[PDB]
RNA sequence: GCAGUCAAGCGUUCAUAGCGACAUUGCUUUUUGAUUCUUCGAUGUCGGCUCUUCCUAUCAUACCGAAGCAGAAUUCGGUAAGCGUUGGAUUGUUCACCCACUAAUAGGGAACGUGAGCUGGGUUUAGACCGUCGUGAGACAGGUUAGUUUUACCCUACUGAU
RNA sequence: CUCUUAAGGUAGCCAAAUGCCUCGUCAUCUAAUUAGUGACGCGCAUGAAUGGAUUAACGAGAUUCCCACUGUCCCUAUCUA
RNA sequence: GUGAACAGCCUCUAGUUGAUAGAAUAAUGUAGAUAAGGGAAGUCGGCAAAAUAGAUCCGUAACUUCGGGAUAAGGAUUGGC
C-alpha cells in the first residue's frame, strides 16, 4: 500500500554513519588548486 | 409616515385583475379529453393575466397562490354544490384573508346563493376596537360574524352597530338563518360550502363542532389533493375545500411570514419578519413575559429613541438562556428568530391591526396591555 | 444551464446521482441552485421566484 | 504503550531485513565537519592593546 | 429465563401464549391469570 | 502582491482570534488561512506581522459576518528579532482587513502599528496614527 | 482500468490541430468474478497514526517538438521518477464530499506494507432495549448502547561500541 | 353496496434507540458539517397497561454546542527519584 | 497545636529504624513536574491534564408536582499590629 500522505525523509544520508570520529584534530580531505605562477604560500591553519 | 400614504393607495388601482379561473360553459361535452382540453384554457389565461401584473408593478410582491391547477378544481366543486359559500378570516388582519373577488364568482350563478364572512378570537381583540371593526364591513356591505371557539367563554372585564359587536356562541343559528329553501329540491339538508386560507383555523374550528375530528390537518404531497363533506345537523350539510391560497395583494414582503402565509420553519431573510414584531410591541411587555431586560437601545450615545432593533431584540432573547453558535459564541439569533414567530402567530405575540380606510393609517395605533401579570405585581 | 428530466415519471436529476421527484414550478427554485456552478461568492441571493 | 519517543514502524514484510535508511538510535555529536564560506572579520595581533 | 418461569425469555418481554390457565392444569403450569372466567377491565 | 519582507518570528497559527484594529465595524477576526504560506504534513500554516491572511469576523455588524475576505496584521505579541537588534513585542495581535489587491475598506487605525507592516503594505501607512 | 490500428463523419467550406462511429488486435493484476492448489494440533482478520524504500501509465519543477500557438492564457506529445505532492468541517470509515492555501495538491506496490510499534472507533462472543418475522425457543450479514489487546534476556538483520 | 369465518390504526408521535431506499427533503448553525436542532410524513416495519404522549427533580448512562482553561496539538525542549 | 473536623501537616508517652548493598548519571521507560506565542487546528471522543475551590457580604434565570432548581449564574473582600 502506498504512503497516503507523502512527507520529506528526516535526516541526511551522505552524512552517514554517524560514527565517532578517530581523531580530535579532523583531517583537511583536501586542498586548493595548485597555481605555480603566484609565490609560496600555506594553505591552511592550526588554532583553538 | 408618507410611505404608508402612498404604498396602500398604490394597491387600489390593482384590485381588479386578480380574477379566477372560472370554468366556462361545458353544456353536454361528452368527452375523454374535450372537457379537460376546455378546462385547460380557463386556468392557462388566468395565470398569463397574473404574469402581465409583474411588469405593470414594481415590488408589488404578492402572495403566493395555488399554481396547482387541480388545487382549484377542487374549488370549483365546493363552489358548485353549495348555495351559502363561506370565508375563515383571522381577525389579526381582517383585510387580507378575505376575497372580494371570489364573491364576484358566487353571484354567478346565484339564485341568492349568498356571502358570508365568519372571523374568529374576538375575544383577543379588545371591546374597544370591535366597535371601530364594525364600521367597515357594513359599508361595503357583505358581512360581519364575529367568533371565538369556546363553549364557555372567559370574557371577563347606540344599539345600532353595537348589537352584532358581541360575537355570537358556539351555536349553528347564524348559519340557518340567510337560506330557508334548497336550490336543489330533492335532497332534503342543503348545504354549506367552507373556504378559508391555510394556518387559519378553518380546520381549527369544525373539528370542534362534529366534535370527531374529521377536518384533520392539510393533506399529503402525493395524492390529488383530497375534497371531504361531513353531515352535521337536521338542515345542514358542511363542504370543506382543501385549504388554498388566493392572489390579493402583499406588502413589504415581512407581514406574510409574521401572519400564516409562509412558513416559519422555511424563512430565508429573518431581519424582516422579526423587525416587524420590534416595533408593533412595547417594551415592557416582552420583558413581563419573558423577563429579558433587553434595554442596549444605545441610548444616548448614538441616537434618541426608545424604539427597538431586529438585531438588539433577536439577541438579548437568545443572550438569555442557551442558543450560541458553533466555533466562536455569537448568540445565535436565527434560532431565536422562530420562538419569537411562533408565538406572534400563536397569539402570546398579539397586535391589532388599524381597520382600513380610503389612503390613511395613524402613526398612533391602538393597544392592548394588562398591568397584571402572574409574576408582576 | 441544462437540467435533466424524467418525461413519463417527473424526476429532476441532481449533479452526482439522485433523481429528485419534486413538485413542479414549486420548489424546483430550491433544487436548482445546487447544480448552478456559482456558489455563495454571489452577494447575497436575496430573493429568487422563477417566473412563467 | 511501552514507549513514545521512538520510530513506530521499522519497515515491511519484505525484504525480511531492517534497511541501512531508517532511523535509529545510537552516538550523537563528535563527527568531523566541513563549513565553508566564513568571512573573515579582523585579524588583531598579540602585542596589541 | 425460560427455566425459570414458563412466561420466560424470547427476543422481547412478552408472554407468548394465553395468560388464563385451566383448572385442571398440574404444578408448574399454573403460573398466571387461573381459571378466568373474565378478564380485562370491569365493565 | 507581497513584496519582500525578512523573516520575522511566527506567533498565529490558523485558528488564532486576533483583535480588529480599524473601524469598519468588526470587533476581532478569526484567521483561517495564511497567503504563501508553505507545506509541510501535519504543520499549521502560521502568521506573522506583515503577512496577509484570510479571515473570516466572529463579532461585529452582521453585514460583515460569514463571509471570508483578507486580512492583514498590524500586531503581534510574539517577540521577534529586527536586523537592527533589538527584541520586541507588542501588548495583543490585531489585523486590518483588506481587498485582496492590498487596499483597505477601513478609514483609520487605532492603537499603534509595526514597522515592517507600514514599509510593506502602501495603505496601512497612509491610515496609520502612530508607527511604533 | 490502460494503450494501439482502420477510416465513415464532427471540427462554419478541409478525414487525422484536437476529436473517432461501425469493427479489430493487445497489455496490466491497485477492481470485481471464477477455481479450491497451500494453511483449521490457529500466519492475530477493517481503518487511522508513525516511518523507510520502490514503480511510471507524469499533477508540479528542468529542457524540447506540434496546434485552428499574434501576445497572454491554454490543449496535444517527447526525454525524465533527481526532487516535491498539504492545512481543516462531517462520518469508524477505505471511498466520497465540500472550504482554503499552493509551483502542484498524480495514480499505485511492498502477505489488500506496517497490532511481541500503537490506538480499539468498527466487525464477530457473553448483558440490554426497539422494529418486522416466529404459536414458541429464537432469528436478522437491520438500527442503538456497554465490553481484559499478553512475553523478547535467544539468533540473524540494522544502529552505535570494543 | 361488497370482498376476505372478526374489526380496518382512533387520540397522539416520528428519518425517533423504531425509516430499507438515505449522506431523505427544506430551513438553520459553520469559511466548509453523512453530525445537532426546528419542521414536513402513503410511516420497508410507529401507536395506546405486548401501555401512548408529556414531564420538575435525580444520573460515575447516551448525544451535539458554547464560556473558562490548558503540551491534546503547531514542535519539540528541559529537570528530579 | 493549626482547623468546622477522629480530614491533611508537624510534635510528647509507646514502638521501630527491618524491605540485599557499592560505584556511576547513556538511551527507552515508570512515578512527579514546568513552559514562549496560538488555544482543541490533535482525536472515533476535550481521553489525560489544567483552571474554579475555605469563609464573610451583596446578588441569583428559565421552568416547576410550588417542596425545589441553588453553592445557580455573576461581583467584591481576607495578613500583621
Amino acid at each position: 500500500s502506498h504512503r497516503k500522505y507523502e512527507a520529506p525523509r528526516h535526516g541526511h544520508l551522505g552524512f552517514l554513519p554517524r560514527k565517532r570520529a578517530a581523531s580530535i584534530r579532523a583531517r583537511v580531505k583536501a586542498f586548493p588548486k595548485d597555481d605555480r605562477s603566484k609565490p609560496v604560500a600555506l594553505t591552511s591553519f592550526l588554532g583553538y | 409616515n408618507e410611505q404608508r400614504g402612498n404604498l396602500n393607495a398604490k394597491q387600489r388601482a390593482l384590485a381588479k385583475d386578480l380574477i379566477v379561473p372560472r370554468r366556462p360553459e361545458w353544456n353536454e361535452g361528452m368527452s375523454k379529453f374535450q372537457l379537460d382540453r376546455q378546462e385547460k384554457e380557463a386556468f392557462l389565461e388566468w395565470r398569463r393575466k397574473l404574469a402581465h401584473l409583474q411588469e405593470s408593478n414594481e415590488d408589488l410582491l404578492l402572495t403566493p397562490f395555488e399554481r396547482n391547477i387541480e388545487v382549484w378544481k377542487q374549488l370549483w366543486r365546493v363552489v358548485e354544490r353549495s348555495d351559502l359559500v363561506v370565508q375563515i378570516v383571522d381577525a389579526r388582519n381582517p383585510l387580507l384573508f378575505r376575497s372580494v373577488d371570489l364573491e364576484r364568482y358566487v353571484k354567478e350563478s346565484d339564485d341568492r346563493k349568498a356571502n358570508l364572512l365568519l372571523v374568529n378570537k374576538a375575544d383577543l381583540l379588545t371591546k374597544k376596537q370591535r366597535i371601530a371593526w364594525a364600521k367597515y364591513f357594513i359599508s361595503k356591505n357583505i358581512s360581519f360574524t364575529f367568533y371565538s371557539a369556546l363553549r364557555a367563554n372567559q370574557l371577563l372585564e347606540v344599539k345600532i352597530l353595537s348589537i352584532d359587536q358581541l360575537e355570537e356562541l358556539f351555536l349553528s343559528k347564524a348559519p340557518n338563518e340567510p337560506l330557508l329553501p334548497p336550490l336543489p329540491g330533492q335532497p332534503p339538508l342543503i348545504n354549506i360550502g367552507l373556504v378559508g386560507y391555510p394556518n387559519v383555523g378553518k380546520s381549527s374550528t369544525i373539528n370542534s363542532l362534529v366534535g370527531a375530528k374529521k377536518v384533520s390537518v392539510s393533506s399529503t404531497p402525493g395524492k390529488t389533493k383530497h375534497f371531504q363533506t361531513i353531515k352535521l345537523s337536521d338542515s345542514v350539510m358542511l363542504c370543506d375545500c382543501p385549504g388554498l391560497v388566493f392572489p390579493n395583494f402583499a406588502y413589504n414582503k415581512g407581514e406574510l411570514v409574521c401572519n400564516g402565509v409562509l412558513p416559519i420553519d422555511q424563512l430565508r431573510d429573518y431581519i424582516g419578519p422579526a423587525g416587524l414584531v420590534a416595533e408593533r410591541i412595547p417594551k415592557y411587555y416582552i420583558e413581563a413575559i419573558y423577563g429579558i431586560h433587553i434595554q442596549t437601545k444605545s441610548r444616548d450615545e448614538g441616537g434618541n429613541g426608545d424604539i427597538p432593533t431586529a438585531q438588539e431584540l433577536l439577541v438579548a432573547y437568545a443572550r438569555a438562556r442557551g442558543y450560541m453558535t458553533q466555533g466562536y459564541g455569537s448568540a445565535d439569533e436565527p434560532r431565536a428568530s422562530r420562538y419569537i414567530l411562533k408565538d406572534y402567530v400563536n397569539g402570546k405575540l398579539l397586535y391589532v391591526n388599524p381597520p382600513p380606510h380610503l389612503e390613511d393609517d395613524t402613526p398612533y395605533t391602538r393597544e392592548e396591555c394588562e398591568e397584571f401579570n402572574k409574576d408582576l405585581y | 444551464a441544462n437540467i435533466s428530466f424524467c418525461r413519463n415519471c417527473e424526476r429532476f436529476l441532481q449533479p452526482p446521482g439522485q433523481w429528485i421527484r419534486a413538485e413542479l414550478e414549486s420548489r424546483e427554485l430550491l433544487a436548482i441552485c445546487l447544480r448552478r456552478l456559482k456558489g455563495l461568492t454571489k452577494v447575497r441571493l436575496v430573493d429568487a421566484s422563477f417566473i412563467w | 504503550h511501552r514507549g513514545l519517543r521512538k520510530v513506530a514502524c521499522i519497515g515491511a514484510w519484505h525484504p525480511a531485513h531492517v534497511m541501512w535508511s531508517v532511523a535509529r538510535a545510537g552516538q550523537r555529536g563528535y563527527h568531523s565537519r566541513t563549513s565553508i564560506n566564513h568571512k573573515i572579520y579582523r585579524v588583531g595581533k598579540g602585542d596589541d592593546e | 429465563n425460560p427455566v425459570d418461569h414458563p412466561h420466560g425469555g424470547g427476543n422481547h418481554q412478552h408472554i407468548g401464549k394465553a395468560s388464563t390457565i385451566s383448572r385442571g392444569a398440574v404444578s408448574g403450569q399454573k403460573a398466571g391469570l387461573i381459571a378466568a372466567r373474565r378478564t380485562g377491565l370491569l365493565r | 502582491a507581497q513584496g519582500t519582507k525578512f523573516r520575522i518570528s511566527l506567533g498565529l497559527p490558523v485558528g488564532a482570534i486576533m483583535n480588529c484594529a480599524d473601524n469598519s465595524g468588526a470587533r476581532n477576526l478569526y484567521i483561517i488561512a495564511v497567503k504563501g504560506s508553505g507545506s509541510r504534513l501535519n504543520r499549521l500554516p502560521a502568521a506573522s506581522l506583515g503577512d496577509m491572511v484570510m479571515a473570516t469576523v466572529k463579532k461585529g455588524k452582521p453585514e460583515l459576518r460569514k463571509k471570508v475576505m483578507p486580512a492583514i496584521v498590524v500586531r503581534q505579541a510574539k517577540s521577534w528579532r529586527r536586523r537592527d537588534g533589538v527584541f520586541l513585542y507588542f501588548e495583543d495581535n490585531a489585523g486590518v482587513i483588506a481587498n485582496p489587491k492590498g487596499e483597505m475598506k477601513g478609514s483609520a487605525i487605532t492603537g499603534p502599528v509595526g514597522k515592517e507592516c507600514a514599509d510593506l503594505w502602501p495603505r496601512v501607512a497612509s491610515n496609520s496614527g502612530v508607527v511604533v
